[PDB]
């Protein structure tokens, strides 16, 4: 047997690509971790043979550790390969992208000796440069999770458009952890540097959530898992004088 | 289904899609959407929606 | 009038989203900038009536500064939609990312009072992720045109992943060539080495645009990336040179230690 | 010839079923759809510029000078 793991992209039904799509369609069985009902139904009908990995989270208010939960999800996919089916595993957005189980069952299937692969679909991010109207190459991109961000040690260039991803959970290991954020950030940027909380569309009667705001006011705003904070650029391109020097040349000769 | 199938072929279908956004309303009462349905798309209330079908 | 810009990703066919299909289908009219023939003879047979970019590049011999590419390309597309035309722009990738031709359509159509909008796509790197089994979520990842790296400043974050994009191109200040030399690149080397060790594990990617291709990896020496052979399409990925540093400060506000990260 | 590599690389890179089968028996599948020796050739060589020959034949859209 063999495994492909495939995206739907954010927007239901459209954004899945031709390839993928068809990928679940003409499946053995597919293993399925959408977020919603719409998401689920509409996969059913691609293809009747769907196991939702969903169950294997807790159930009846339970307690289950998600390293556990994984491990079973990953155990059931791999278990449909070595049986032999051709499995097709479906995940939201691009199934590599904020997806570990996607990546530990191609790892183990690889590792057995069995044909694994992951197609590539539309993240959040692909979703924020459209909404948004920005070209990550204008001014160059940095993306960290949020709480990444806080426990280490990155300094933003504050030259690019800047990316916190999971803004909704930054500082767990609360209005009190998104001030510590502002503070933080306030390094880099003015307290009235005016941020943008960007959620991706998932329904296409739904706008895209586009909140522009000072930053002095993300504490007091309400988020969602998808949340995720759009830092524009604090300062503009300033010239190398030093490399445009070593390359003979000076800022009148850019065309 | 109703508003899952009225989704699915408006998410994939441009022609729908702009028949649409001419007079949402109206296509959404033509795929025998609710009332109460499309009062929850024109009022932006995706919470409602969820608890509807 | 209207204006759609969309994306077909990298791959022949399959590789376009089933929404941004349609918008071509349906489409009075599109302007395409495609990787190759095969896939302008799909896009040909989707929708007949397509007029190609590609024209607007410098012909053989000819001295062009691709501002001025740029900017015909916009003007052809708004023409378009001027005329009352539903015009949809096919771009390779993402129509948006490392693109400035939407982006400038879909502004002027807005300014002039028409309804446009992008699509997104599945870009170069959302390929790269998916090749080399990278989660860029939980990692962090950062972008930068190569060319404006050197001639800008830029301060990479050595500890996060960091793509260069149209490294072949990296140093060409004029606009008007469309590859590098080996010189400019051993520039970017020394640039880069304030951070990267000369003899760190650089990857040059190029995702494949047909089925039956496999994508370029190929790992190297940072030192050897002069002598490399890089074509337009080629992207430099550099993987972190530092491990993670403890954000001391932050920690102690939340009232954790590195002893409890996890 | 031409026309049928072109279809087929395009049916190959749209159809998961025929993925799958191609990636089976690359050969076999390809015979199946028409295509010639020197077509299967290049494409096992993986000669990139032979294939747009046998079909019959700048991708910047961004720059950094701010
Ligand atoms: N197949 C491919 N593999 C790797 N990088 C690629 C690529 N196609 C384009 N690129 C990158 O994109 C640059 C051209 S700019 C076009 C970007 C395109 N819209 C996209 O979303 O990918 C190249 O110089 C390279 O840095």
């Amino acid at each position: 047997g063999s495994l492909v793991c495939v995206g739907t992209g954010l927007q239901l039904a459209g954004q899945i690509s031709v390839l993928s799509r068809s990928y679940i369609e003409h499946a053995d069985i597919v293993f399925s971790l959408l977020p919603d009902g719409f998401s689920q139904r509409w996969l059913t009908k691609l293809n009747p043979n769907v196991i939702n990995l969903q169950q294997f989270y807790a159930q009846n208010g339970e307690v289950k550790n998600r390293r556990d939960t994984y491990e079973q999800m990953v155990n059931a996919i791999l278990d449909a390969v070595r049986a032999g089916k051709k499995t097709v595993c479906a995940l939201y957005g691009h199934p590599g992208v904020f997806a570990c189980v996607s990546h530990m069952a191609i790892t183990r299937a690889k590792a057995e000796g069995f044909s694994a692969k992951m197609e590539p679909g539309i993240s959040a991010e692909a979703c924020l440069w459209a909404d948004l109207g920005i070209d990550p190459g204008n001014s160059g991109h940095q993306s960290f999770e949020a709480s990444q961000f806080m426990f280490f040690n990155h300094v933003p260039d504050p030259t690019t458009h800047l990316l916190l991803w999971q803004i909704a959970i930054a500082g767990e290991h609360s209005s009190d952890r998104l001030q510590i954020l502002v503070e933080q950030l306030n390094q880099w940027y003015p307290l009235d540097h005016e941020v943008v909380i960007y959620e991706a569309a998932n329904l296409p009667i739904q706008a895209p959530r586009i909140e522009r705001l000072p930053l002095a006011n993300l504490p007091q705003a309400h988020l969602m898992p998808i949340s995720t904070l759009l830092i524009p650029p604090a300062k503009k391109l300033e010239y190398n004088y030093a490399i445009l020097a070593k390359l003979g040349i000076g800022p009148e000769d850019l065309g | 289904s109703g508003l899952s199938d009225f989704f699915t072929q408006l998410g994939q279908d441009a022609q729908l899609m702009e028949d649409y956004k001419q007079n949402p309303e109206a296509v959404m009462r033509a795929h025998g959407l609710t009332d109460e349905q499309i009062n929850a798309v024109m009022t932006g209330d995706m919470e409602k929606l969820k608890t509807l079908s």
